[PDB]
């Protein structure tokens, strides 16, 4: 039986949107946690 | 305590982010604060108005 990707992709009717969450930031950073061994 | 790591503070029942710096006197944390001065061995000169003298070189 065949299944190209190209076909598999066509099955679907739509599934394929923005990322501005991970934008760098020099005024902005991350954050730290609780683990158990440290300085 | 000293160099002592964070699981054995831990095991004593210690903070391995309690500072240290202060005494247990009768079981009270006990904080020396550092009391300024002036300081030893040098001269100082200071004019003290409201006295005889026009300048005084404290040492």
């Amino acid at each position: 039986v065949l299944l190209d990707p190209a076909d598999e992709k066509l099955l679907e009717e739509e599934i394929q949107r923005s990322q501005q969450h991970a934008k760098v930031v020099p005024w902005m950073r991350k954050t730290e946690y609780i683990s158990t061994e440290f300085n | 305590l000293n160099g002592l790591t964070d699981r054995d503070l831990c095991e004593l029942n210690e903070c391995p982010l309690d500072p240290g710096g202060y005494f247990i006197i009768n079981g009270s944390e006990k904080v020396l604060i550092a009391q300024e001065k002036m300081a030893t061995n040098t001269v100082y000169v200071f004019a003290k108005k409201d006295s005889k003298y026009a300048y005084t070189g404290e040492c």
